[PDB]
């Protein structure tokens, strides 16, 4: 097969700045008719891919001129000028000069906005969940940047590491932030043998953690 | 308007087979080939092959010969992909996509295939309301915890979609053959609890819809 | 000419 190798894997770029990503092929991809059928697609989070560039350098219908493609031989480049928030997602190069058609491995474009601290909210187990014998404490850490963040759970002031499950959203195309959900799950029995439940969020935006807590004894 | 409409999500046991459909409308069905594309987490995008409805001619990625079979039925304007001898490696989102013209490239909405011996399990939907005695003005964040279901997908909306901004629905995570997902919504304090806030959870695999109104604790 | 995506 024609192998397409994309670099970098991910690329943080601020709004208004230029992004440049490379696609390298394992062989020449000149079709028998003389054309080089290398394409660039953008797949935004949760959507199907959108075609940006075809035949190396031609802009597809409805694609702005700040997307430009170049290359020949085995080296191809997509340049994105004056990046906008809606440009985030995974960019793929693609070839149909040879069967089987193949995709590159993708390059994730990340919008580098100004740092933002999370809004943190803590939630005790629902009464419904307690009737099934389980107990989940949830902390949402919402609309922050950059993505890296650390959540520490404490039960009665002692750090708890077992039973934590964390999940991050994709980058938001409107405000360029991330959000994450942290769920600490215990049995109902163990939950009712303790008083205080705390999630502490440590983030680049401050040297002190953001602390949200509740006491079962209220 | 060109539309490709794919069949719903599927859970199939290893070793069995599945057939997925892609119904085309809004153009001359025999004029364009339809491709199938595999999107497996961690593995980018992969082209499987295409079928030309005009004459049922097919071109396959050699990797999927003996795995995928494409067929076409012009009288119903539908193409199909059948996958046999399924393994966990076949778990993926599968897209159909119509050969482009000058106006666009036309993708179906995708079909999520899970290959597993684990059992379909409906979700438990838990309301997330602030604890008693805390916070105040001027916004309030609520949520729903959707726990213990299998397989994917689950969809979550808030107030039947009327609440769309300020919503964060978090990707599900699989533990011990059951998924857990959560969704938060942030509204002005003047909205809740004065007006109703309800998370709507749908789990097609178990034929389940749950509405959970968020009530103060 | 390839049948494009």
């Amino acid at each position: 097969d024609v192998l397409l190798t994309q670099t970098p894997l991910s690329l943080p770029v601020s709004l208004g700045d230029q992004a440049s990503i490379s696609c390298r092929s394992s062989q020449s991809i000149v079709h028998s008719n003389g054309n080089t059928y290398l394409e660039w697609y953008l797949q935004k989070p949760g959507q199907s891919p959108e075609l940006l560039i075809y035949k190396v350098s031609n802009r597809f219908y409805g694609v702005p001129d700040r997307f430009s493609g170049s290359g020949s031989g085995t080296d191809f480049t997509l340049k994105i000028s004056r990046v906008e928030a809606e440009d985030l997602g995974v960019y793929y190069c693609f070839q149909d000069s040879h069967i089987p058609y193949t995709f590159g491995g993708g390059t994730r474009l990340e919008i580098k906005r100004a740092d933002a601290a999370p809004t943190v909210s803590i939630f005790p187990p629902s009464s419904e969940q307690l009737t099934s014998g389980g107990a989940s404490v949830v902390c949402f850490l919402n609309n922050f940047y950059p993505k890296d963040i650390n959540v520490k759970w404490k039960i009665d002031g002692s750090e708890r590491q077992n039973g934590v499950l964390n999940s991050w959203t994709d980058q938001d195309s409107k405000d360029s932030t991330y959000s994450m959900s942290s769920t600490l799950t215990l049995t109902k029995d163990e939950y009712e043998r303790h008083n205080s439940y705390t999630c502490e969020a440590t983030h680049k935006t401050s040297t002190s953690p953001i602390v949200k807590s509740f006491n079962r004894n209220e | 308007e060109v539309q490709l409409q794919q069949s719903g999500p599927e859970l199939v046991k290893p070793g069995a087979s599945v057939k997925m459909s892609c119904k085309a409308s809004g153009y001359t069905f025999t004029s364009y080939v339809i491709h199938w594309v595999k999107q497996k987490p961690g593995q980018g995008l992969e082209w499987i092959g295409y079928i030309y409805p005009y004459n049922d001619g097919t071109i396959y990625n050699e990797k999927f010969k003996g795995k995928a079979t494409l067929t076409s039925d012009t009288s119903s304007s539908t193409v199909y992909m059948e996958l046999i001898s399924l393994t966990a490696e076949d778990s993926a989102v599968y897209w159909c996509v119509r050969e482009r013209d000058n106006y666009g490239v036309y993708w179906g909405q995708g079909t999520t295939l899970t290959v597993s011996s684990a059992k379909t399990t409906p979700p438990s939907v838990y309301p997330l309301a602030p604890g008693t005695g805390d916070t105040g003005s001027s916004m309030v964040t609520l949520g729903c915890l959707v726990k213990g279901y299998f397989p994917e997908p689950v969809t979550v909306t808030w107030n039947s979609g009327s609440l769309s901004s300020g919503v964060h629905t978090f990707p599900a995570v699989l533990q011990s053959d059951l998924y857990t997902l959560s969704s938060s919504v942030t509204v002005t304090s003047s909205t809740w609890p004065s007006q109703t806030i309800t998370c709507n959870v749908a789990h097609p695999a178990s034929s389940t819809k749950v509405d959970k109104k968020i009530v103060p604790e | 000419s390839p049948r494009h995506l």
